[PDB]
Order: structure tokens, then sequence, then C-alpha cells
């Protein structure tokens, strides 16, 4: 329910570069791997579970990004953070990503 | 422990370039962002009358819109002024003159036109019959009215507002 | 019923309640009830601008000081490029724009 | 774009392809020269020009139209100012094969539109 | 003592001529009464000088910034006309020259 | 509408920066010295931050709830 | 007519008798003055000359920066007699320049009794 | 990144109608060759010029 439609969510999800420095030599391409759904040999699953329930306007931003995998997260989790939205009070976004 | 500056300054090997960003360039400017905000009874009325006279007096030290600017002094504030034709530059007074009193005159008594005239008298700073023009203060206010005039009146409470605007010409 | 116990002013509304107030204000010609309407709308007007502050109170606050200093030192800019202006030299003698200057 | 050239995008090359200055600043429209010398939208010159001084200076250049304090020869100063050649050329080098192009590409920022009529 | 204090206030801001007597006034004027009762109960006055070189004429904690406007075709001699004589004194005070009306 | 993501000529994230662009032109750094203290050289990146309008602060304005 | 165009020109000057919108064209070959008030008038305001000199100074430049702060506003530049809404058939009778320091300063002289400028 | 002035009071830089995009004036591969533009397909794939279309249907 933030003021940008999903899309735009998504795609703003999507340029967050991710610290694959290691594990992107490890993992498959989900194209290649044979498996039904992604799994953490071929994909690292994202979520983010964010809502301004305060006056003050939340930034969400890729330090909200929580991976299943300590070594693939955003470069800015390890200078500020990507910023994805901003939400007044009583919005939120609520999504699971995978990389 | 001892530590000059000039000491700490060669503590380091080598730290100290140019600044041609901020060059003033009048075919250039700057930019502009979002904000939020951008373009019934008379035992009150005589604490109400009352009240004004009361803290006018206290101590100012703000302005209404944005408080910054720092008040400097205070201006404490019948009558009938002669207006006067800007082409004709017509001389009631003398100030409008060179001298800084009447070279002809002494007492520039505002006499009557007429009987039938008390606003429409004739001002003119001649205290003989002779040898002034006659200024008469032609009837203008009667179409021409008001304006407030106040003065310095030693930091008194008054008010001396304008009766008519009257004018007078080269009669 | 829901309404005689659950006040609705502190709505998302609140210029909708203060045109309300207005409006009875104005439909009023008895001084007590017009008194009564411009106390209770000054009340929520603070009320409501104290809540939009509150939420203009964090990043907002800050871009509109940036916005608003932003101006200023502009306005400081522009007047010291203007003094820059009298600097002799500052334009090429290979026409490189013309102005007319007739009779 | 503001200057009344207009066109649709004939093909999408990635960053790859397309050609790239010293630093890897490839274009993001590459429009063909042939557009100006019958249209003479040199104001669409100019606005690249000093919009390319804009973006290194730093803040947003004037082209309001009868300003005599701005002309080409004093936007062509101060581009050369950030190490620029002073008429906005640079050399590109072919994203294909990476050799430098003979001609060097006039290339920097111009405000574009995109206009409702999508394909 | 002779400085220019020219004031052109409005309408609603109509300052009595006189000072604030008691028995001068009286109560006959009653949101449309409530610019109606302003007239006699708001509106004797001061004028603070800021340092910016503008002024403000007050009316208590209120303030109603002035700028003594010039006023050349109305350059009055403003004078105490005060019914003495003939047709008053009209002491030479301060020549009326501005046009300065009260704002918020 | 928010800032861009990456500067959409190179790659660079500027999506990081904005808040921080405006902080520093909040101490009063002029305008290009904020992108010279932010990193941003090559002109595709500065005018990422310089071109950007934030209209999602006006968008935020509007409630849906409170 | 000498009188009454100066008059109702001062008159506009100063927003009393006539209000800004009343365009007062005297056409000196034909002694005609025709006065129009009524409504559709398409105007635009112009900078006053008067001599060589605007009578736009630095006074109202300096009110005017520091607007909303001291309330000034256009309305105060309309009612001091410094700018004035000229329309098309008393632009017929204007002698306009277009900027001050181009067209009033002492060159050769063009004509020097322009009596508005552009803005 | 360049405006007159006037588009100050257009209130432009508010709500702007464009993307300052780094043009160059080459024929390149002659797809751009008759009023046409070649696009960086890498900068439409981080958001260059996209856009959303909203069609609202009303029935009663
Ligand atoms: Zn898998
Ligand atoms: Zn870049």
């Amino acid at each position: 329910s933030s003021v940008l439609h999903d899309e735009f969510i998504a795609h703003r999800l999507g340029l967050i570069p991710l610290t694959s420095d290691d594990i992107v030599d490890k993992l498959q391409y989900s194209r290649d791997c044979t498996c039904e759904e992604f799994c953490p040999e071929c994909s690292v699953e994202f979520t983010l579970d964010v809502r301004c329930n305060e006056d003050q306007t939340r930034h969400v931003t890729s330090r909200d990004l929580i991976s299943n995998s300590p070594r693939v997260i955003p470069v800015t989790s390890r200078q500020d953070d990507i910023l994805i939205v901003k939400l007044r009070k009583g919005q939120e976004l609520r999504l699971r990503a995978y990389a | 422990v001892l530590l000059d500056p000039a000491d700490e300054k060669l503590l380091e090997e080598e730290i100290q370039r140019s600044q041609q960003h901020a060059k003033v360039v009048p075919w250039m400017r700057k930019t502009e962002y979002i904000s939020t905000e951008f373009n019934k009874d008379r035992d009150s009325q005589i604490t109400a009358i009352e009240k004004t006279f009361e803290d006018a007096q206290k101590s100012i030290s703000q302005h209404y819109s944005k408080p910054r600017v720092t008040p400097v002094e205070v201006m404490p504030v019948s009558q009938a002024m002669i207006r006067g034709m800007m082409d004709e530059e017509g001389n009631q007074f003398v100030a409008y003159f060179l001298p800084v009193e009447e070279t002809l005159k002494k007492r520039k008594r505002d006499q009557e036109e007429e009987m039938d005239y008390a606003p429409d008298d004739v001002y003119d700073y001649k205290i003989a019959r002779e040898y002034n023009w006659n200024v008469k203060n032609k009837a203008s206010k009667g179409y021409e009215e008001n304006y407030f005039f106040i003065f310095r009146e030693g930091d008194g409470v008054y008010y001396n507002e304008l009766e008519t605007r009257v004018r007078l010409s080269k009669r | 019923e829901k309404e005689r116990f659950r006040k609705a002013p502190p709505n998302y509304a609140m210029k909708k309640t203060q045109l309300l107030k207005e409006k009875a204000m104005a439909e009023d010609l008895g001084d007590q009830d017009k008194a009564k309407q411009i106390q209770d709308q000054l009340n929520e007007l603070e009320e409501r601008a104290e809540a939009l502050d509150r939420q203009r109170t964090k990043n907002i606050s800050a871009i509109s000081y940036i916005n608003q200093r932003n101006r200023e030192w502009n306005i400081v800019e522009s007047e010291k490029a203007l003094v820059a202006e009298s600097h002799n030299m500052k334009n090429q003698q290979m026409d490189p724009f013309t102005r007319r200057q007739c009779k | 774009s503001r200057h009344g050239q207009k066109g649709t995008c004939g093909i999408q090359y990635r960053q790859e392809d397309m050609p790239f200055t010293c630093e890897g600043i490839t274009p993001d429209i590459i429009i063909n020269p042939h557009a100006i010398p019958s249209r003479m939208t040199i104001g669409h010159l100019i606005e690249c020009l000093q919009g390319k001084v804009s973006a290194n200076k730093g803040e947003i250049g004037d082209a309001t139209p009868f300003n005599d304090a701005v002309n080409v020869q004093k936007i062509s100063n101060l581009l050369s100012d950030y190490g620029y050649h002073l008429r906005g050329n640079e050399v590109l080098y072919n994203g294909f094969t990476g050799r430098k192009i003979t001609s060097q590409i006039f290339i920097g920022p111009t405000y574009y539109q995109r206009l409702k009529h999508m394909v | 003592g002779n400085d220019l204090y020219f004031v052109k206030l409005p309408n609603f801001l109509s300052v009595e001529p006189r000072p604030f007597d008691p028995q001068y006034y009286e109560d006959e004027f009653e949101e449309e009464g409530r610019t109606r009762l302003k007239l006699k109960v708001e509106n004797n006055a001061r004028i603070v000088k800021w340092s910016d070189g503008s002024m403000s004429l007050h009316l208590g904690n209120e303030v109603f910034d002035v700028y003594k406007a010039p006023l050349q075709g109305d350059h009055n001699h403003l004078f105490i006309r005060q019914g003495t004589g003939l047709q008053g004194q009209a002491v030479f005070k301060t020549k009326l020259t501005f046009r300065p009306h009260s704002t918020d | 509408m928010i800032i861009p993501v990456r500067c959409f000529t190179c790659g660079k994230i500027v999506g990081n920066k904005w808040e921080a662009y405006l902080g520093l032109l909040q101490a009063e750094y002029t305008e290009g010295d904020a992108l010279d203290a932010l990193g941003l050289k090559r002109y595709c990146c500065r005018r990422m931050l310089l071109a950007h309008v934030d209209l999602i602060e006006k968008l935020l304005n509007y409630a849906p709830l409170e | 007519p000498e009188q009454l165009m100066n008059t109702l020109r001062k008159l506009r000057r100063q927003m009393d008798i006539i209000v800004s919108e009343v365009s007062m064209i005297r056409d000196i070959r034909e002694r005609e003055i025709r006065i129009y008030t009524d409504a559709g008038r398409i105007c635009r305001p112009l900078l006053i000359v008067e001599k060589q000199k605007l009578l736009l100074k630095k006074r109202h430049i300096d009110q005017l920066k520091e607007r909303e702060y001291n309330n000034y506003s256009w309305q105060d530049l309309v009612a001091s007699g410094v700018v004035e809404y000229i329309d098309t058939l008393e632009e017929e009778t204007v002698m306009l320049a277009m900027t001050p320091d181009d067209l009033q300063e002492k060159e050769v002289a063009y004509c020097s009794t322009y009596t508005h400028c552009e803005i | 990144l360049v405006t007159t002035r006037s588009m100050e009071y257009l209130r432009f830089r508010e709500l702007p109608a464009g993307i300052n995009s780094i043009v160059a004036i080459a024929s390149y591969t002659g797809y751009n060759q008759e009023d046409s533009v070649i696009m960086n397909r890498s900068a439409v794939d981080r958001g260059f010029f996209r856009s959303v279309f909203y069609r609202s249907y009303k029935e009663q």
C-alpha cells in the first residue's frame, strides 16, 4: 500500500545489488536447476516486511531486505542504504523475493 | 605530555586541489526540491479597549511572521491638510521654499475666506493683507476627504485625524 | 449511534470538519454559537496542524529546511554572481552573439 | 526532445553494444546527425553542450532564450574547464570492436520526452 | 518631534480620533457579527520601527506592516485645524506625504 | 518520483545517495560539491541527483488512513 | 487631450478612479481618445518609462525580494505606478523599450522617447 | 538540466515530463537514420523512460 505500484517496487528491488562475491560461482542458473520451485542451490530468498506504524515517514531500504543467506546480502548492508520506498503512517509493504 | 599543532601536522606523511564546481556564473543557477508547504456585552469591551493600551507598552522582541527581525524604536501617535497640485508646486509652508522661516510673514493664520465656508478657509503665510499668494483653500475635501494624521506628542496617546482633504490653488 | 460516542473531527478529513464548523458559524446569527464554533474550529485547527507537523516531523522537515535555505543561499549566490558580472573581458570579440543598436 | 526533434526508437543496444567514451559513459539515446542540418535546431546542440556543463558544474544551466549572458563560446569555455572538449565532442569507442571511432562524437545530457504515442 | 507620522488606516482599522475615555464610549454594535464588534473594540495605536527599515502598526498584540509608501500626488500640509480663531489655527506640523495602508 | 536505484547510463547505485545529497546541501555544500563529496564523478551519475525531482514526498501528503 | 491622457494615466498609476484594466488610447493623427473598460481585452503588464529612467527602482526590487516577509506584492508594483497593464490597442501608442540597458542607454539615440519597457 | 527561468512558474521542476539522458548525435549503426533514435537497452532495463499506463473503465 505504498504510493508506488507493485511493478515499481519489484523493479526497484531488481536493481538492488547483492554481495554475491562468492556464491554466484556456486549457484546454478535457475533455468538449469532441477527443482520445481526455488531452492537454496539455485536462489537466495529475500523477505521484506515493513509497516509504517508511526507518524515519521518510514523509509523502506535495502536494510529491510532480509536474506535467507548471510553471504548474499544487499551491498549497502555490507554509506547509506538504498531507498526502496518512503511510507506514510498505516501504509505497509510485505513481500518475499528470490534472487 | 606536549602536543603542538605544528608537531601534529608533522606526524602525517602527506595529507595537505580545485573547487571549480562552486564558481559563480551568471548563466547558471541552483535547484529546487519538494517541500510540504509552499504558495454582545460592555464589560468585555472595556477590557479589550484597555488591554491594547497596556500591552503595547510591554517589551517587544519578535515579528509576527518570522521572529528574526529585532525592533529598533517605537513611534507613538482635528486636522485639516491643504492638498497641493504637483504641477503648480504650491508653497503653502516655508519648507518647500529655501528659508526655514517665513521671510514675508510671522503667523499663517487659517483665517476663513467668508462666513459660509468654515472648512474652505484661505490658508496663507501672509501676516499682511498684501504681497502674498492668495491660496484659496477650495473645498476639495468635500470630494477628497480624509487620511489620519498623528505626531510625537511627547509619547502621548492621542490622535489628530484629518477632517477633509481640502486643496488650494493660486486664486 | 456510532458517531454518538466516537468523535469524527480527528479523522483524516479534518479540512472537511473545519468547513462544516465554518458553515455552522456562518449559518448562525447568534454570537454564542459563533464563539463556540470559533473555539471548536481553532482547537481542531491546532490539533490538525500538530498532527500534520508530527507526520511532517521527520524527513519532511528536513526537505522543507533544505528548500527554504536553498532559495536564500541561491539569492546570495545570485547577488555575488551579479557583482561578478562587473568583471571585464568576460565576452568575446568573435561575435558569439549580436544585439541591435540602430539609429 | 524540447526542440521538435522527434523519432521512434529504431533499435535498442545493451550497454555493451553502445559506443563509450574514455570512461564507460555510453549514450542513452543516439540520434542521427541528419536530424540537425535541415532543421537547424541549434538550440538542441546548445542544450546538449550546456547540459554537459551543468552536469559537471553541478547546477542547472540557464537556457532562457534572449539572455546575452549565455552564449555558446562562454559555455564552451566552461566545458573546457572540466576536461572535456570545449565543443562537447568526445572520442567514442565502437562498442562492437572497441576501436576508436575516427570522428569524435557530440555527446552530452539532453532533456528527452517520451510521448503518449507508443507503438 | 516634527517628524512625519502619517498613517492611512483602512475602514476596518479606523482608530478613534480621540483617546479612549469611558464618558465617550458606548455599546451599540453586537462570523457575520464577528467583524462588526471588531470595529470599535480592537482599534491609541503604536508603530514599531524594525531593524529592516520596515514598520508595523500594531494595535496591541496584532501586527500590521506598513511602508510609509509615498503620496506626492497628495502631499497635503497636515495641520492642527483645532477650530480656534477663524477656521482653526492649522498649526504647521508635518506635511502628509504618504499612503501607508496596514496589512497582515 | 522516487530516486532511481541505478544511474540509467552507467549503473552506479544512486538510490542510496538522495537523502545524503540533501543532508549535504543542508550542510550548505554547494550543489556540485555535494556530488563531489558523494562520489559521483561522471556527469551521467551527477544528472541523476541534480535532475531528480522527489515527488514521492508529495505523494505521501495524501492519506490512505490517518 | 494632453491633460486628459496624463490625468487618466496618473489615475491608473494610482489605482483609484480608473481600475488597472482600463485602457486609454490617444489617437494623435485623428483627434480621438478611446477608453475601453469592457471585458475580454487581452492585456499584459509593462514597466513604465519616464524621461528615460524606469520607475522600477532598487527600492521596489528590495521590497519585493523580502515579499511575504513584508507582505509586499505585485499589487504594490501596480499601485505604485511602476508597472502598467497595456493592451493591444493601447500598445499601438506605447513606445516600448525591450530592456533598459539595451535601449535607454545613451547610444546614438534610436528614439530616446520610450514610454514603456518590456519586463 | 537546462531550463528557462519561465518554467519555474510553470512549475515544471515539480511536475516534470522527461529525463535528462546522455544523448549522442552519431550515425552509428544506422537504425537511427530517418528521424529515429537508438536507445540504450541497459538504460531501459534500469528504468529509463519506463512509464505506466492507467485505463479506467466505468460501468453503472
Ligand atoms: Zn534449485
Ligand atoms: Zn552514471
